[PDB]
RNA sequence: GACCCUUAAC
RNA sequence: CGCGGGGUGGAGCAGCCCGGUAGCUCGUCGGGCUAGGAACCCGAAGGUCGUCGGUUCAAAUCCGGCCCCCGCAACCA
RNA sequence: ACCCACUCGGCACCUUACGAGAAAUCAAAGUCUUUGGGUUCUGGGGGGAGUAUGGUCGCAAGGCUGAAACUUAAAGGAAUUGACGGAAGGGCACCACCAGGAGUGGAGCCUGCGGCUUAAUUUGACUCAACACGGGGAAACUCACCAGGUCCAGACACAAUAAGGAUUGACAGAUUGAGAGCUCUUUCUUGAUUUUGUGGGUGGUGGUGCAUGGCCGUUCUUAGUUGGUGGAGUGAUUUGUCUGCUUAAUUGCGAUAACGAACGAGACCUUAACCUACUAAAUAGUGGUGCUAGCAUUUGCUGGUUAUCCACUUCUUAGAGGGACUAUCGGUUUCAAGCCGAUGGAAGUUUGAGGCAAUAACAGGUCUGUGAUGCCCUUAGACGUUCUGGGCCGCACGCGCGCUACACUGACGGAGCCAGCGAGUCUAACCUUGGCCGAGAGGUCUUGGUAAUCUUGUGAAACUCCGUCGUGCUGGGGAUAGAGCAUUGUAAUUAUUGCUCUUCAACGAGGAAUUCCUAGUAAGCGCAAGUCAUCAGCUUGCGUUGAUUACGUCCCUGCCCUUUGUACACAC
């Protein structure tokens, strides 16, 4: 038995409990009209119709896509 | 190496037989034995969390030493590594003798012979009438001589810079040829003032040094306990005056030693004052705090206020381990003390422990709550 | 430090390998009177060099002086013819 | 002819 | 405060019928013996010879200084 | 003076004998718990200690008398069994010597061990009975050791944010090589393992082989071990199991308080090789097919389409009466089992060799083979599980097992060519056969046998006509460097390995010391297999060429048996 200094920073990281916070999916206040689908996707027939494009700043995020996603307006 | 081969157990007889053959390839890395003697040891020291190594500790004490060890044992073995550590007190012995003179230094272990020197003496008979006077002063004369110039070697061997570093002069010999060096005027009036006893010893020279440290053993060991009389002795002659700087408990005297002042620190040889170094993660504050000998081992106070968060125990370190990075601001001896004594015994158990002397009289209680 | 050696003198022998004509002369006169000759026997009696010694033994069973019996290799047995 | 010794270390 | 010797490896001795640029023993180290110690066997290392200055025929032995180990004389009024 | 028979007295003399004794043993040491013939002296655990404060005798040396303190759990007697003996008598063994042989130790190198680098050099094994052993070459995993985000499979309480949705797969960012963001000013397609005080866990080449199983290592590499019944002794035990006779044998012959048995030895099992008849295919010479390459028109020396075969089997192939049992004989021994010689037969001290191989034992080794096994501040940061990079693949040194040499019986260049074990193919490119020009190596193609006809009629190293230097640190030199060329390997830089080129490096019958060896053995030589991703200086097997004594001894270190001494008892 020599030594054991643990130089790695204190890392115990056990895994969250999800803290709730408040209530999402604003889509929109649409009440006695037409619904339709919010986070448009793109016209591969391999998307799955469900998942949602996170555009946020000229970049666009989707599941169905593993690494590549590049369109031309 | 052979008695080790027939340890009935593996354990211990591989263990034994590595260790003897690791001390042996390091004494074949010394040609010869060095001054101060050659300390070491070998075996598996055991910290925590297992990370296992044999280790290897040879070194050359940075003192003289006497004594011979080697003991194999389920446990190292450093009492005499402690012992010369501790007993740091320096005592000369001027053994002097009509053949010749000796000159000693005496540590707590080692015994070393600074100068010694012969002297060919004249001849008592003078079995003269019209001068056997003549003769008889001038062989006084001689021994004056003599007398001088073994008081004048002490002052060139034992004191250096204008200081005495000799604990105490043990000045031995025989047929008062101790007796007239000591009373001597010649002699330094510091050394003669360091005359520590007269010792009669029956041999001279070297053999006389062996007798004069048999017969002052005890002697030697009584210097500390009378210097510790002296140190606490100013002390509580300020109490008796009935003066204004008087202090007691460890909350106030860590005050006033943070304060200023404070000419002497004294702190005990077994502190019962243990403290944890603490330091917090969240408000990222630093802060000293202070601790009791007696509401520690068991308390419900042992929680966080600050903060609320549980906290990992720390290894503690000795309040005389901090006290030492910066002991020399105040500029106080640091000085082991005991309890035994009967004036020590009640300033232990009525006073704390620690005490120091106020540059002048100045009041503490005026600004309080 | 020792090497653990002996280190011996020699010598310094001084076997000729290109012959001129004393040399060649000699050999030619010397060849009768010597009842057994060989590789090794040119060498330790005229001190000529070991090539020399077979080659030289070529020359005279090509003309013809000594007269071969065992023409083995790794050892010559020539006699000479009387 | 010569031939001494043998663990504290479960 | 006179007269004499001596100083060569860790230790003891070889250059004293004027010269082998230093050798022989113990000790130490390595190997082998033996089931390890010892004892034994086989090998190896170790001092430019107290220091400084003088003839320059391998000179420092033998010359002159200081230090050290010692030894004898230290009397008659 | 002898011989017989008495007798008294004496020195003695043959026994685990009625009796006595703890036994040894005892003609008294008996007549003694069935205790008494007379009488003197002495002892009461060991030591201190026969040590005087004393006394007495003595010239003295010393004699006689003679404690205590204190300290001990034993000391001691006689046996038994074993171990041991620089004790004796026998018998043995080349892990022993003798006559020797080849050597090792000496050189370079390859392996395996023994401290240290405040970073690991994983580890067990310390005489035989470890140290080319752990089947232990490591591109890397194997792997344990080190540096490094660190993802984890609750069995029957649920102490709750359990639809306040308890949860996964992923962009990149100083820090994750990456179609391995675990949460992280941005959380998206199926989704019900819930998360930590905390009392059962499913893992660990973590430690304990002084907790164990099993397996393997001293003697049985050599003849030991043990019951039943009977005998002896109080008993531990002993006899059987033993004098002599021979033992590569507690093997037998045999005296015999033993008889009858069991285990071990032997016997048993495996190889070489003559049965020539229900052991061979053209998987081997074939006895006659068909003709070609030389001479004799007279009589050889080799190649062969593929289901006509013909009185087919003696060589590497191994069943059924087989065979070699000391034949017989010669001699030596109570002619008893049996040493030794003479023709004999594939072979004769049981034919050679090996496997199997008893009863106790060892704190022998192995927890690192095991999913064979209790403990380890163990079950969401770990020793578990892996991924990347490092490393017994590191050097002042010492030791062990080894390889190649120090050369003319030898090196090199031709050339001639000759064995035997044996291996080789599915989620196959292993066994380099020929037509890959290619040219050490391996990509093209695989025409290839339930591996004699394919590697391989093993077609090899060693060896052996003839020639190159001649005795030198020389052609005995890649030992050590540099430069380049190749294939296995998501990857070799601390040469993976093979190939070509430069220089001599130590080394010149190696000190004390030491090992193995009795026949086709030793020794020289090389090949297949294990390991293996090509290529291993090791092992296992083997096969080629083939040495001096074998009537041996115990002194040469150790075994076996017996007798004897012991104050030893895990036992010199």
């Amino acid at each position: 038995r020599k030594k054991k200094v643990y130089t790695t920073p204190k890392k115990i990281k056990h895994k969250h409990k999800k803290v709730k916070l408040a209530v999402l999916s604003y889509y929109k206040v649409d009440a006695e009209g037409k619904v339709t689908k919010l986070r448009r996707e793109c016209s591969n027939p391999t998307c799955g119709a469900g998942v949602f494009l996170a555009n946020h700043k000229d970049r666009l995020y989707c599941g169905k896509c593993h690494s590549v996603y590049k369109v031309n307006a | 190496f052979g008695t080790a081969s027939n340890i009935k157990s593996r354990v211990n007889r591989l263990s034994v037989l590595g260790a003897i053959t690791s001390v042996q390839q390091r004494l074949k890395l010394y040609n010869k034995v060095p001054p101060n003697g050659l300390v070491v040891y070998c075996g598996t020291i055991v910290t925590e969390e297992g990370k296992e190594k044999k280790v290897n500790i040879d070194f050359e004490p940075f003192k003289p030493i006497n004594t011979s060890l080697y003991l194999c044992d389920n446990k190292f073995h450093t009492e005499a590594l402690t012992a010369l550590l501790s007993d740091d007190s320096k005592f000369g012995f001027i053994v002097i003798d009509g053949s010749g003179a000796l000159f000693g230094t005496l540590q707590g272990n080692t015994r070393e012979v600074l100068h010694k020197f012969t002297v060919d003496l004249p001849k008592k008979h003078g079995r003269a009438a019209q001068s056997a006077l003549r003769f008889a002063r001038l062989r006084m004369e001689k021994r004056h001589n003599y007398v001088r110039k073994v008081a004048e070697t002490a002052v060139q061997l034992f004191i250096s810079g204008d200081k005495v570093n000799v604990a105490g002069l043990v000045l031995a010999g025989s047929a008062d040829f101790k007796t007239e060096l000591s009373q001597s005027d010649m002699f330094d009036q510091r050394l003669q003032s360091k005359v520590l006893k007269l010792v009669d010893i029956s041999y001279g020279g070297e053999n006389g040094f062996n007798q004069a440290i048999e017969l002052s053993t005890e002697v030697l060991s009584n210097v500390k306990f009378i210097q510790e009389k002296k140190l606490i002795g100013r002390y509580f002659d300020e109490i008796s005056q009935d003066t204004g700087k008087y202090c007691f408990g460890v909350e106030d005297t860590l005050k006033a030693l943070e304060m200023g002042a404070v000419e002497i620190l004294i702190v005990y040889e077994n502190l019962d004052i243990m403290r944890y170094v603490l330091h917090c993660q969240g408000t990222e504050e630093e802060k000293i705090l202070y601790l009791t000998p007696e509401q520690e081992k068991d308390k419900s106070h042992f929680t966080d206020k600050e903060t609320g968060q549980e906290h990992e125990l720390i290894e503690s370190m000795p309040l005389l381990e901090w006290f030492a990075n910066n002991y020399k601001k105040f500029g106080a001896t640091l000085e082991i003390v005991t309890d035994k004594s009967q004036e020590g015994s009640q300033f232990v158990k009525g006073f704390g422990g620690i005490g120091g002397i106020l540059r002048y009289r100045v009041d503490f209680q005026g600004m309080e709550y | 430090k020792k090497k653990w050696s002996k280190k011996s003198m020699k010598d310094r022998a001084q076997h000729a390998v290109i012959l001129d004509q004393e040399k060649y002369d000699r050999i030619l006169k010397e060849v009768p009177t010597y009842r057994y000759v060989s590789v090794s026997v040119l060498v330790d009696r005229l001190k000529i060099g070991g090539s020399l010694a077979r080659i030289a033994l070529r020359h005279l069973e090509k003309e013809g002086i000594i007269k071969p019996i065992s023409k083995h290799s790794k050892q010559a047995i020539y006699t000479r013819a009387t």
